[PDB]
């Protein structure tokens, strides 16, 4: 048999077998529910729909994210979500393959509890594991030391890692990713006449924010250069045949990552963030940790936030150190590749959670082992 | 194990009068006469797919599959009747003395359309019924047992 | 048994069986009585007329209809007409057959109640179903998506529907239809000197209407042509003999379903009516509203008023999309077509409103169902 | 001099002197122009009418509001209300006062840069300043800290303000008020057999929203309650003399503002936004802010609006919490109220916008000061 590595982010599902290259289903993590009126006999009686099917009927549908921040809040929508990326989207049975699944770090312990729970008493897998996401990030990369960056759908998250050795007091999270920067962006929008409300409209900024949006080198330049030309400005279609012209809210939505003051939050950017990881660090091994940046997760993405990383830490860093940010085109799937990587290893093979071992400790095994 | 490949031969049926439909629209006004009696069995063949693809929904224990199953299967009882009702009205215009040119153009899209939604009704509980074989399988044996590799 | 299909229009009832391709019995929906004297012994002694008889022996009856606007007002004449469509018409008893009733969007409540209390105290059928007239045109050309725009002889509405669900904040309706162009006609005829006054008068008129007059595709133009030249002239012949001629009145007649100001009224055209009820609408569907704009109805049935509606709706789309005006040829009963498909429907036999549920609810259970 | 303090709303204009305890000119924000033929020499040829005589001539006209959602969309005409207000209603010249003006939060920005080229390019202030109405809300009351609920003829906005500080990323702002419950409520009286279609007639149903509907304490009691009982029914005289009869259409018109999805929005009610609003602030400041709701506007005025939002928030609420809903009797007014304190405080005299400001930095110096 072949084991599954699954990777539940808060915005999308990456499923797919260990071994292979790239996930075989990419899809959103939703859930929609119809809220029209169904007046025509026979066609409206599905209750709910998942995956690529809610996002294409989405007009007429109320859609909600099981997982905000990375804590899985409906677990009811997120059995849906797991039945579907087994069933309908791999198309195997969850009784003859192990389950490799992803968290991220500093969660409450009762969110890898449940999914320890219904991985063996729903699906009935015969062995599963719970990973974190940014040491599989570091599988994914050629290395075993340096300093991950995971940035995707609800959080953001520091670990140093040197010689497979993590530093636990150095890891930090903040709650704030690319949903936080699609909510940014629809408020934004507002100061142009363009108002999107509904969660379907959500995702039509979502794919302005993915498409139009950069990172600018110096945000005070570009801030006077978008005023004094019309070089910055671009347009996009909307689903109806409307056309919107953005030109300053490119680079002021991803410059949240870097002053959260944007969205009222206190916390410092992501390039702080970075640098008080490595300062808590011991000494002999910031060397080599200012030379291993790498970045993950999809939040990454956007031109020029290497570019900006690279300025921002040269700023603090004390100047004869050798800044360098690794970050692959695959940044959207280090997290799965790694993953692959780690349920490959003949060494991993005694570190499965069996269903045997389940039954004497109950849910609390998976705090003992991952 | 045996009803459940029984659909996708119906349902490969269906995509041969498809096809068949399709190169018929192609001709002028002589053709048109073959494309109703050729929309008159896709709702004929759409009704056997419906009619054990409920059986296949008896057999499944998993109720997740169970009702999504029926939920999607209940389409294809509707657009079956107005795609042999369609034809029907369209079978009798064609009685009127010099209609267009334009007018029967018209008339051979709103059955193509019927009937392209149908067939794309029918690929769907395919879908759903693929996914039901998965658990039939497993509920009467048939499961590949793991065994923890030594090191 | 068979279930019949009754499409009580305010101008013609449409009445048949479920499975058939057209409406087996079409009359007037009027009522005709005698204003004469009957001085002949034995021969005039009969007080109603209600079918043909009535359109035929028009000259000396005062013609009345029981519906204006899609809603009875006179309860004792559509016994009469109800009663006529069953046994003289149809020639079937009531007690062995359920009935498919038809109703205008935004109709008053007691319209409903009280059409259920004559079908099962009066003519005591086994069941019936109050449906909508807009959803019943979609279900005759083959669609689960597009917007209706039905037109008959008092109502005039729009219906959008997305995949079998409607969204009834978007749904229009405008107290303008065939009835009030009748009238329109009938006072524009005056500028040439035809005096049409009485109620049989009328429905001469009725009949220049359906033969003579067409929707220009510019109205500025065509109202220029018509004074230069006399091309545009025709002539029609009175059941006296006389013959009149009109050659200006045959494009400002139907002109008054795009210019609505014509008669005094402040709404907008039902081109403006089809937009503005598009754009109520969530903006993911509004594509597959524009390509499927299906006509139903009497009214839609002058020549030029689908390249009409073509050209109009284009001036108020964004530009990029492509407006698609679907108006088959049996436009005049797709109403009716389309009640014959849903009661031949398998899953529509436990949606009928029994005799036994009746009389444990009262009337207040047709709002419940339908 | 004196200092003007202009509150334009969406329905209403409410202008007059800095420092009087009540607006001078109080008039509906309307421009009338006649629809129908002026056969009369000499006196039909007055083509726009503005304040009152619009609202007492409108059998004859069409009415329009040059402002929806707090956006004006017509500029020929929000000029015509303007200088109405100036010269007609105020009596003085627009040349010797300066001029304060209101604005709602998440507005584009746009609006405010064409409304001070038109005070000072066309009416020549001397000084301008443009401020929210919703800070105003709170100097009108006699507090500093409270979490402001503004609900008028367009736009329902929460603003959160603790100590004269505002959080602008938990600032709320929500696109339904008493205009679209009017259209709702003329809606549902078609059920009834009730059809107001003009501009002129939408002017009545506005007279019986404010006079026979009121807030039910319990939604689903109230509904069981009109239909068992007859005691809920009232009746309303019409202009032309006839008498309409609504009984349950009197608490089911502001059950929108509870349950949005009447209308068919997706968004949350007014007990579910202030609730959300408070939960975005930081949990040090939120005791202080359920103990101080206040509520302003015209669409707070209705009978047992408060004692529902004082249910509907404390189910919400920690239950250890005590609220507080601050709703004075003169909420109409309370943006004009509190826009005279403003305009009358010996601090904000450094902060008007003066007419030399405008001409070094143009119509963006609006921005850098309000
Ligand atoms: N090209 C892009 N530019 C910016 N953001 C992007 C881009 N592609 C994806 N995103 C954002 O990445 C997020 C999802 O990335 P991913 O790391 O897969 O999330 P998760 O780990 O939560 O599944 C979304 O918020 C999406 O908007
Ligand atoms: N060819 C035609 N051109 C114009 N109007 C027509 C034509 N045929 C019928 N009408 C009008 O259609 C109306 C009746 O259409 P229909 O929709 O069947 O009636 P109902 O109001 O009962 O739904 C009448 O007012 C009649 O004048
Ligand atoms: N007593 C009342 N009950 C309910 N609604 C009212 C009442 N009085 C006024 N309104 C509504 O208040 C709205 C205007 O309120 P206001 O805040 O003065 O307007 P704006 O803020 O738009 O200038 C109108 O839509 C009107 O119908
Ligand atoms: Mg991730
Ligand atoms: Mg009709
Ligand atoms: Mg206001």
């Amino acid at each position: 048999t072949t084991a599954l590595v699954c990777d539940n982010g808060s915005g999308l599902v990456k499923a797919g077998f260990a071994g292979d290259d790239a996930p075989r289903a990419v899809f959103p993590s939703i859930v929609g529910r119809p809220r029209h009126q169904g007046v025509m006999v026979g066609m409206g009686q599905k209750d709910s729909y998942v995956g690529d099917e809610a996002q294409s009927k989405r007009g007429i549908l109320t859609l909600k994210y099981p997982i905000e921040h990375g804590i899985i809040t409906n677990w009811d929508d997120m059995e849906k979500i797991w039945h579907h990326t087994f069933y309908n989207e791999l198309r195997v049975a969850p009784e003859e393959h192990p389950t490799l699944l992803t968290e991220a770090p500093l969660n409450p312990k009762a969110n890898r509890e449940k999914m320890t729970q219904i991985m063996f008493e729903t699906f009935n897998v015969p062995a599963m594991y719970v990973a974190i996401q940014a040491v599989l990030s570091l599988y994914a990369s050629g290395r075993t030391t340096g300093i991950v960056l995971d940035s995707g759908d609800g959080v953001t998250h520091n670990v140093p890692i040197y010689e497979g050795y993590a530093l636990p007091h150095a890891i930090m999270r903040l709650d704030l990713a690319g949903r936080d920067l699609t909510d940014y962006l629809m408020k934004i929008l507002t100061e142009r006449g363009y108002s999107f409300v509904t969660t379907a409209e959500r995702e039509i900024v979502r794919d302005i924010k993915e498409k139009l949006c950069y990172v600018a080198l110096d945000f005070e330049n570009e801030m006077a250069t978008a005023a004094s030309s019309s070089s910055l400005e671009k347009s996009y279609e909307l689903p109806d045949g409307q056309v919107i012209t953005i030109g300053n809210e490119r680079f002021r939505c991803p410059e949240t990552l870097f002053q959260p003051s944007f969205i009222g939050m206190e916390s410092a950017g992501i390039h702080e963030t970075t640098y008080n990881s490595i300062m808590k660090c011991d000494i002999d091994i910031r060397k080599d940790l200012y030379a291993n940046n790498v970045m993950s997760g999809g939040t990454t993405m956007y031109p020029g936030i290497a570019d900006r990383m690279q300025k921002e830490i040269t700023a603090l860093a004390p100047s004869t150190m050798k800044i360098k940010i690794i970050a692959p085109p695959e940044r959207k799937y280090s997290v799965w590749i790694g993953g692959s990587i780690l349920a490959s290893l003949s060494t991993f093979q005694q570190m499965w959670i069996t269903k045997q071992e389940y039954d004497e400790a109950g849910p609390s095994i998976v705090h003992r082992k991952c | 194990s045996s009803k459940g490949n029984d659909i996708i031969a119906a349902a490969k049926r269906m995509a041969l009068l498809m096809a068949e439909m399709s190169r018929l629209v192609r001709g002028g006004s002589g053709t048109k006469r073959a494309l109703i009696q050729c929309a008159k069995d896709i709702a004929k063949a759409s009704d056997e797919v419906t009619r054990l693809a409920k059986e296949v929904a008896k057999q499944c224990t998993d109720k997740r599959i169970r009702t999504n199953l029926l939920q999607v299967c209940e389409r294809i009882p509707t657009i079956s009747t107005q795609l042999k009702i369609l034809s029907t009205v369209k079978a009798t215009m064609l009685g009127r003395t010099n209609i267009s040119d334009e007018e029967s153009e018209q008339a051979t899209e709103m059955l193509v359309h019927n009937a392209q939604n149908l067939m794309q009704s029918v690929k769907e509980t395919v879908r759903e019924a693929e996914a039901a074989s998965i658990k039939i399988r497993t509920d009467a044996g048939f499961t590949l047992r793991w065994v923890r590799k030594t090191p």
